[PDB]
This record gives C-alpha cells, structure tokens and sequence, in this order.
RNA sequence: AUAAUAGUAAAGAUGAAAUAAUAAUAAUAAUUAUAAGACUAAUAUAUGUGAAAAUAUUAAUUAAAUAUUAACUGACAUUGAGGGAUUAAAACUAGAGUAGCGAAACGGAUUCGAUACCCGUGUAGUUCUAGUAGUAAACUAUGAAUACAAUUAUUUAUAAUAUAUAUAUAAAUAAUAAAUGAAAAUGAAAGUAUUCCACCUGAAGAGUACGUUAGCAAUAAUGAAACUCAAAACAAUAGACG
C-alpha cells in the first residue's frame, strides 16, 4: 500500500541522507537520494488521487505537508543552502541579484 | 564531417584566436 | 596548531615521571612511550624525540630555554642524533641544519 | 603433441570448487599459481573459470599485502 | 649453549629462505645450457619486452589500443592454429 | 508422446507443492510466450538409450 | 561484525618465540574482551620467515611468529584495535578482514574453512567423534 | 570439465601460411665437419681418430662441397587449406 | 673482540646499456671474530650474514680499452672488455674462491659477455662459477619515464 | 579474562600442536553421521 | 638527492658530436644508510561496475546494485520543453608539496635558413585541501521506451531429471537469413510498428559582429544580417602515386 511504501522509503531517506551529511563529496549516493525522494513524492501524489484521508494522515504522520509533495523538487543547491543541509553557502549570488535583493531590502515602515 | 571541413574550421578557429590575442589591449581599454 | 581548551599536555624535561616508573612493566616494557613521545603539545628532550618529528621551541643547551621556531606557524624537523658527541642535527626553519 | 596436463586438473584444488579468497592465508596454495618472481599466470595457463581466476588474483594480491609473499 | 653459535648452523637456511626466483646454478661440465635456460626464463617472464616498453611513456589511450591489438592478434593466431589442425586431420582422413 | 503447447493452469493444481506452498498466481514462466517450442524440432528420446549406455 | 586478523609479531627473543606473541595476544584480547567483544578462536600459524627483509621498529626483521585471531566487535572498536596494532612496535605487519555473517552466524577461520571443516561446530564435533 | 573455449574466426578471403616450414635434412657433410672439429678439439688436430672423420669429410666433399643434395620437397598444406576451407570453416548459410 | 676480516666469495657484475658496457668485480668480505665476541643478538648475526659486505676490486668499462665515444656500445668492444675482466681476474688470480655472476639489462654487450664467458678465453674461468642470477631491474609503479622520440 | 588465560595457555603451550602448513596432509564423515543421528 | 666502502679514467646522449657532469674528492659502475614526490606488475579482458565523465596495489566504515519464490499494491507508467545535478584534459583563485615528466625561456645540434622534429638546464603545470568555470573526435560520429520477427557458435545465471552432466529458460558476444539502405553496412537494429523529446533545410560569410546573461579571468550560453557563387558533399568503381 502507498502509505507503507512511503514509510519504508522515509526510513531509507533519513538513513542515507544522514550518510550524505557525513560524506559531502559522494555524488552518486546524492543522485540516489534525490531519485528516492522523488519516488516518495510520486507514490504520495497517487495516494492523494486515490484515498485522500490516508494521504493527509500519512503525510502529517511523517512530517510533510501537501506543499512538500505536489511541488517540483530537484535537490537543488538552493535547497541545501536554505535548509542548512551542511551549514555553509554553496551557491553565490552575483552582484546584480545581490544588489537586487539589497535594494529589495526595503525595511518598510508598514 | 571529413578532414577537409575539419581543417577549414581549425584554421578559422586559429585565426580567431590570434585576432583576439592581438586585440587584448584594445578590449581592455574599451571595457575599462 | 590544534591546541584547544580541554586537551592535556605534559613536560618530560626532568624525565619519565613516577606514574610511568611504577608502570614500567606495562609502560616501558611494551614501549608505549611512543604513544606520548610523539604527541602534539608536550615537550621532550630531543634525545627522546624520534627522527623526523616536527618540533618547535628548540633550545641549544640542556639547561637552557627554547630559542628557535617560536614565531607564528614556525616548525623544525629533527634529522639525526649522535649519542657519542652529545649533539643532534636539527633542521631549522630557515633551512640551516644546526 | 597431444600431451595433456590433466595431472594438474585432478590436483588443482582451485578448480575443485573451493573459494580462492579463503586461501589468502596459505601462501603455498597460491604459490603454485605464481611464476618464479611472483607474476600471476594468465587465465590460459591456469585454465580456471573467470570468477575463480579473478578471486585467486584477489587472494594473492591480498596475501602480498599482508606480506606472506 | 648460547647465542650466535647456533646462528652459524642456521644462516645458510635463512639465506635460501629469501629467494627471488631468479636463482640459478650452472652445471660444472657444460655452461651453455645454463645460460640458454636463463635466457628462456627471461622471456617467460617478459622482463625484456616490458623493460623495453618501460624506457618511454605512452598515453593511456595508446596502451589500451596496443593491448587490444595484441589480444586480437593472439586470438586470431590461435583460431588459425585450430583450423590448420582440422584441415590436417581432414586431409589424413581422406577428405 | 509428450504434448507441446499445454500450460498447467493454477486452477488445475489445488494441492501444495513439494515445499508445502500453495500456488495461487501464475509465475514468470507462464507469462512468457512459447511459439518457438511449437516450431522447434522435437528432441527425440527413448528409454532404451539409457540401457544401451 | 566478525573479524579475522593476521598477526606478524616480532621475535627478538629467539629462545621464546611464543613469549612476546603470548604477551601481545593477551593484551589485545584483553582490549577486545572488555570492549563489548567476543573472541572466537586463536590459533598460531607458527614461526615462519618473512618473504623479504622488512625494516620495522628499527630492525630489519627476517622472521616473525604468525598467529591467528578471530573475534567479534564493533566497527569503531576493531578500527582502534588495528590502530593499536600498527602503532605498537611488537608487531611488524597486521591486516584485519571481516567475515560475512549474513548467511551463517558461526563461521570458522580462513585456515579452517580452507579445509573441509566449515565452522566451529564441525571442529568440535570432529574432536569429540575422533576422541 | 571447464576446458578453455574454442575461438572461431570471422570469414576470411583465404586460409594459407606465409612461408610454410617444410621438412628438410642436413647434408651431414657439415655434421661430419662438426664431429671432426670436436675430435680435433678433444683428441688433437689431425689426431689418429680424427683421421677417420678426416676421410669422411674427404668422401663427402670430393664431388660436392655440401655433398649430394636431394629430398628437397615443399609443403602443400596451402593447397589443402584452400581446397577445403569453404567446408571446414562452418560459416552460416546464405 | 678484534676485527678479523677475510674473503669468501667473489661477485662479477655486468651492466650493458645501449651506449656502454660496465663490468665490475668485487669480493665478499666477512669477519669470523665477529660472532666469537658476545654482546650481539640473533638478529644482528643474521642481518650481518644475510647482507654480506663487499669491496670493489676491478672496475672498468669499454672506454678503458681504446674505444671512444660511438664505439662504446657494440659487440666487439664488450667482448674485449669481458675478456679483459677474465684475464684481470686471472692475473689477480682471485679464482681461489668461486665467483657469483649477477646480470643486468641487455644493451648489446650481454651477447658479447656470455660468448666470452663460454669462449675458450673464459673456458678456464667458468670452472670457478656455480651460481648466476639476473638483476635486470623493472618498475612496478611509475616515475613518468620520458616521452616518445619522434624520430 | 579467566577464559582468555586458559585458552591462550592451551594454544601457546609447546605441547599443543601447531600447523606450520609445510606439507599437505593426506588425512567429512562425523558431521554427516551426527546429522543422520539427529535427523532420523 | 645526500653520505660511506672499496675502486679506476673516463661517464652521458645521438645515425655522429657539443651543450650539462670528470684524475681540485677521484667520477661512471657496484654494495650499503637516510629523505622525499609520484605512480600502481603480472592478474587483464576495463572483463566488469557506473547515468555519463570514469573505474583494476591491499584492508576497513557508509550507501547502491542481481535472479527465483511468497505476499502486498493497483495502471501509481513512458517521454519530458523550462529547470536541476554530475561532467576528462587544459585554465584560474587561496594554502601545502614539487622526486620524475614538462608548455615557455636559454644553450647544443641538422639544414642555405630551422622560430621544429634530436640533446642539456629546465619556470608554470603536473600533487593534496576548498573553490570557479561546465567545455572535448564529451564517439557506438547511432536519445529514451514499448510489442514483434529466422538460424548458428561460445560464455554467464537459474531449475532437479540424474547414476557421476545431459535437458529447458534468460543475458552478453561473434557470424548470418529476411528486411532496410546511396552503398560501405546494421542485423534485439540502421528491420516491422507505436509514443515522447532534441536538431537540419546549398557553400562562404559564421558559431563571426552586436546585444544580453554568468564568471576573478581565460571565456561559456544565446545569436543575426550585408557582399560573392553554382556550387558544395557522402558511398562505391577503375587507374596513377607512395
Ligand atoms: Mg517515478
Ligand atoms: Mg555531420
Ligand atoms: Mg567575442
Ligand atoms: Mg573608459
Ligand atoms: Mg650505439
Ligand atoms: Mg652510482
Ligand atoms: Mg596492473
Ligand atoms: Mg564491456
Ligand atoms: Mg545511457
Ligand atoms: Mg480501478
Ligand atoms: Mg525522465
Ligand atoms: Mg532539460
Ligand atoms: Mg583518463
Ligand atoms: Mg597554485
Ligand atoms: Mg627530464
Ligand atoms: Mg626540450
Ligand atoms: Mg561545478
Ligand atoms: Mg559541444
Ligand atoms: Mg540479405
Ligand atoms: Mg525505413
Ligand atoms: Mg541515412
Ligand atoms: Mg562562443
Ligand atoms: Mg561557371
Ligand atoms: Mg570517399
Ligand atoms: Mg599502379
């Protein structure tokens, strides 16, 4: 059943994500982690399409929301930056985008 | 392709490389 | 380089301490002095330092303080020992074997 | 011309079915599959299966690592 | 009854314990065969050819190409030997 | 006298196999098609050959 | 994890080759047996010669006393046992190797599974039956 | 049991040997010389026993330096190979 | 107690490269008083015996016999040098003890060497040789040998 | 520790046999007979 | 590379010599002692594994991977614009290291000349850590997936009929029938069909100019038009030439 599948690969995801944290350099394993995460997304989308009650029950049991399942996820370096997979910046914004954000820092009175 | 067009493209690439090497100073001046 | 608050360092200029002296059966007999002989932080006479070890605070006389390789990031390497002449060749950071 | 080497065939325990990698601790057993200077004989000379030969090679290389060879 | 005396009775054993596999004893009567077989055992270890190839460096791609070429040549020759044997047998059998 | 082109359906065998497991679904072999066997030349065998050997 | 190590313990006391082998085995077995570890089997391969002269702990050793140890311990514990073995000057060469336990829990040493016997139970059964 | 496998060949324009090694025999008048030289080295130059070998050289040399040369055959293995390659090769049908 | 050295065996080394031939004659020296004195352990004496100290006696290349420059790597020059070694050994008369002949890479003078050794000139020196070995040395790993020679 | 001392003493005793593996021993059955006993 | 022991007058390279190192310690060669950088011999087929780039000295920790059976689920699948990650060698930014090889440079050679092919000294590079860039004849010059189609030989795995290796099913390789093709040839496809994505519309201009984007930089991506022409291109055949 979809929920059991999701729970099993959730355990696998936790374990081998812990490994990736331990080994930053390995890239093939990172590829497997991204593929497995996408597989969990796919099965859960089906579970939504079939039995919504179990869908929300299981995603809330594991610790995910409908957002983290429907949206496209690519294991991008921006994801690791935002959610602090390691702890240090990997991507670097150019002065254009940086200054665009700097200017965007309105700090408006509101 | 054969070695005919491969030779032609090689020469064009070489000429472009040399042309861009000679104009290094002008490029620097125009781009500040 | 790696000293941090919490580590333990010791000095052996007087010689092997009493604790090891009564532990000679399990300390000197297995020659596990190598565990503490080549350790970061503790100070030894050059006689007990194995050849090739990276060392600093090198003196000149047995009853003198360290004088060489005290600056930031400085190190010296022990090259040879001459028990007969009571002298040891110490490669020094300037590159002069002394 | 037709002189065969079936004496080996009956006496090579390696092709009997035994796991080569197990024998890494017995230098002699692998010693008969190395030339004078230790070079591993080619599959043709040994004549083992591909998997048996590859495991034998791993065993001897390991045995060299521990230094028995 | 002490050290270094039993040693002299064991030094020879110790010596032949360490052998490189190149050790060769020449016959007193005739030396031609001793060198001749030493020459053959040089070839069987291919140290001549490999030393010749060891004086210069070749690209990894080139060595791979050469290794494949030699393997095919050996395989082709062995196949040719097989066919030659079968034709000799067939000739004898009357075909 | 063996018959070529017959597949023993799961319903045909209700009893447990040698290992005590009841067969309830067709296996990988049943999925595959066997046209080649129909057109393959049959392999002739006689009991007499075993005795002759 | 079941582990199996080849030891090559130096012999300066030619009169007592087992002596320093005895001491080293006692020490590292002690280390493993307090350390949530079980020793499975120890058996010696005897006083045999090194293929080539190896210079260890300031000695160009020609011969060592090879001995066997089969033990169970955690990955961290076994790694540090290897560390102790390498740093200690009493042993000139060492190499651990795991033995897969996914199929059978009891597995004998390499030198034993090389023979007909495949596990410790076979060894004891043969010992009892023959004696 | 597991003998080395048999390796076939791709279809070939022909099957032949460059320079077949055909059987041949030495004159033995050179062998006579070899034996005589051995006798000279051991017994002594033109020593009594060597004299018999000396006369053997004389007999083998008198008419021809290498003596009478015959039995010079050639190997027709190329003929048979070309003859029955088309059958022995085991090529697939057309 | 008191160093008492003596000679036991002799070693003849022959190096043969593409452009030169190098023949070296040395003598094995050992001390028997060494083990008479105590204070040395079992490994000391085996280390001592296993590695026999040697001292060079005769060392010459093909340049010593009138061959200059290009002619140092040919058959004849090596042949004369090999013969020269033998007669030197003869005049030195070190034949008293047997000689061990190690070998080295080919060049072109190996053929000259073994021919002179088995030749009538060396027919009376072979009698003092029992063991022969090859030390043509090879490279298991790598040191990045030079490139091709685009000749 | 007691087991360690006893086993090491037994193993390293000069009287105890050692397998130097110099030669190949010429000379299973007990295991099969025990299996047949405990199976029949 | 340094040091020692003996030990001589030459050693090294080349088709042949000199550039650099020798009887000023006295080399080269041999045997020993110390340090360092780099690399990995047969095995060996890169076989094989890996998405590609890559990947073979040994042991260990973590992660992934195969076939059969049982059960479970229930069309949850294929492809995939945009997007994301990885991506040889060279190159660049900091920090360690630099044995050997080695752009550039300087010398020695051959030639009429030689800005080279050969020889010497050899800086960057080549090596490890953290990075930038995302390019190759990155090639099977052949995107992924599904159903099907006639033979042979060799290996690998599965199944007990066995009596002690015969019998059936899968995969790889090699040679083919049919088919396709401009032919060379492909031959679980380059055949018979279906689905999805990328790309092409004569040569030269030109992957050039301009703009934009991104990079510390070298540069990478995107990417025209004007002038000229009836050219331009592949497979195979027969000579001539080497
Ligand atoms: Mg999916
Ligand atoms: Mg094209
Ligand atoms: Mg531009
Ligand atoms: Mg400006
Ligand atoms: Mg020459
Ligand atoms: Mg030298
Ligand atoms: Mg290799
Ligand atoms: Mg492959
Ligand atoms: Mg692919
Ligand atoms: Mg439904
Ligand atoms: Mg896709
Ligand atoms: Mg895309
Ligand atoms: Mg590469
Ligand atoms: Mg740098
Ligand atoms: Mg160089
Ligand atoms: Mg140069
Ligand atoms: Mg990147
Ligand atoms: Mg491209
Ligand atoms: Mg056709
Ligand atoms: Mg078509
Ligand atoms: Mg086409
Ligand atoms: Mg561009
Ligand atoms: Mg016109
Ligand atoms: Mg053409
Ligand atoms: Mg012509």
């Amino acid at each position: 059943s979809s929920e059991v599948q999701a729970a099993c690969m959730t355990v696998r995801i936790q374990n081998m994500a812990n490994h990736i944290k331990e080994h930053r350099k390995d890239f093939a394993n990172t590829r497997n982690l991204r593929i497995l995460v996408q597989q969990r997304q796919a099965i859960l989308r089906y579970l939504k399409r079939d039995n919504p009650e179990k869908y929300y029950w299981t995603i809330q049991k594991l610790g995910l929301n409908d957002a983290a399942i429907t949206d496209e996820f690519n294991m991008d370096r921006r994801y690791m930056q935002d959610y602090e997979f390691f702890g240090d910046k990997i991507l670097i914004r150019d002065s254009k985008k940086v200054a665009n954000q700097k200017r965007k820092e309105i700090r408006k009175q509101k | 392709d054969s070695v005919m067009r491969k030779r032609k493209k090689k020469m064009k690439k070489h000429k472009l490389r040399k042309r861009r090497k000679r104009e290094k100073a002008e490029r620097r001046k125009l781009s500040q | 380089d790696g000293l941090r608050p919490g580590d333990v360092v010791e000095s052996f200029r007087r010689g092997i301490p009493q604790t090891l002296l009564n532990e000679m059966g399990g300390k000197v007999d297995p020659a596990i002095l190598s565990v503490k002989t080549t350790q970061r932080g503790n100070c030894l006479p050059i006689s007990m330092i194995p050849i090739g070890t990276i060392i600093h605070n090198v003196g000149i006389t047995p009853v003198g303080p360290g004088k060489f390789c005290r600056s930031a990031g400085t190190y010296a390497r022990v090259l040879a020992k001459l028990p007969e002449k009571k002298k040891a060749i110490v490669r020094l950071q300037s590159g002069e074997h002394r | 011309k037709y002189q065969a080497n079936k004496n080996s065939n009956r006496n090579d325990i390696m092709k009997s079915g035994a796991n080569p990698l197990e024998f890494y601790a017995r230098p002699r057993i692998l010693s008969r599959y190395v030339t004078s200077t230790g070079r591993i004989q080619h599959r043709d000379i040994t004549g083992l299966s591909a998997k048996n030969q590859r495991r034998l090679s791993k065993a001897i290389r390991r045995c060299q690592a521990i230094g028995l060879m | 009854l002490s050290e270094a005396e039993i040693a002299r009775s064991s030094v020879e054993n110790a010596q032949m314990r360490f052998n490189s596999g190149k050790s060769i004893i020449v016959n007193k009567n005739n030396p031609a065969e001793s060198f001749k077989r030493l020459n053959r055992i040089m070839f069987e270890n291919n140290i001549p050819g490999d030393k010749r190839s060891q004086r210069f460096y070749m690209k990894p791609g080139k060595v791979a190409e050469l290794k494949r070429s030699q393997r095919h040549r050996k395989e082709f020759m062995m196949g040719f030997k097989r066919l030659i044997e079968i034709v000799k047998d067939a000739k004898r059998k009357g075909y | 006298g063996h018959i070529i082109g017959k597949l023993v359906d799961v319903t045909e065998q209700p009893h447990a196999n040698n290992k005590g497991l009841y067969k309830t679904r067709p296996n990988s072999s049943d999925k595959r098609v066997g046209v080649k066997r129909l057109y393959r030349p049959p392999k002739l065998t006689y009991v007499e050959d075993r005795l002759r050997s | 994890m079941l582990y199996e190590l080849i030891g090559l313990v130096r012999i300066t006391n030619s009169n007592a080759p087992k002596l320093e082998a005895k001491e080293l085995s006692s020490t590292i077995g002690k280390l493993i047996i307090q350390n949530r570890g079980v020793v499975r089997d120890i058996v010696p391969m005897g006083i045999r010669y090194l293929p080539k002269i190896m210079k260890k702990d300031q000695e160009k050793h020609f011969r060592a006393y090879h001995f066997l140890m089969l033990f169970d311990s955690s990955a961290a514990v076994q790694s540090e046992i290897l560390r102790t073995l390498k740093k200690d000057p009493r042993v000139i060469r060492s190499s651990i190797v795991k033995v897969d336990l996914d199929k059978q829990l009891d597995r004998a040493s390499s030198l034993h599974r090389s023979l007909g016997k495949k596990s410790i139970l076979e060894l004891v059964n043969e010992d009892y039956q023959s004696i | 049991s597991g003998k080395p496998p048999v390796y076939r060949l791709p279809p070939l324009p022909r099957l032949k040997v460059k320079k077949p090694i055909i059987r041949q025999e030495a004159n033995k008048c050179l062998v006579l010389m070899s034996n005589l030289l051995q006798c000279w080295s051991s017994y002594g130059h033109m020593s009594p026993k060597c004299a018999g070998l000396v006369t053997e050289l004389k007999s083998c040399t008198s008419e021809s330096a290498l003596g009478k040369r015959n039995n010079v055959q050639k190997s027709n293995i190329n003929y048979h190979a070309a003859r029955l390659y088309d059958r022995i090769n085991g090529k697939p049908h057309d | 107690y008191k160093p008492k050295e003596e000679v036991v065996k002799y070693i003849l080394h022959g190096k043969f490269t593409k452009n030169n031939t190098h023949l070296t004659f040395s003598s094995v020296v050992e001390d028997k008083n060494f083990h008479k004195n105590k204070g040395l352990t079992y490994n000391d004496t085996m280390l001592y015996y296993l590695n026999l100290p040697q001292k060079v006696k005769i060392s010459l290349s093909t340049g010593c016999l009138g061959f200059r420059k290009a002619a140092r790597g040919e058959y004849e020059a090596a042949f004369q040098t090999s013969g020269r070694m033998f007669e030197l050994i003869k005049e030195k008369n070190m034949l008293n003890k047997d000689i061990e002949v190690v070998m080295d890479d080919f060049g072109k003078g190996r053929a000259a060497f073994i021919s002179a050794l088995v030749g009538k000139e060396g027919a009376s020196v072979v009698k003092k040789v029992v063991k022969i070995s090859d030390a043509t040395k090879l490279k298991f790993g790598g040191v990045r040998s030079p490139k091709m020679r685009r000749l | 520790e007691s087991q360690l001392l006893k086993k090491i003493d037994k193993v390293f005793n000069d009287e105890t046999e050692e397998f130097t593996d110099a030669y190949d021993v010429t000379s299973g059955n007990t295991t099969l007979q025990t299996q047949i006993n405990n199976a029949i």
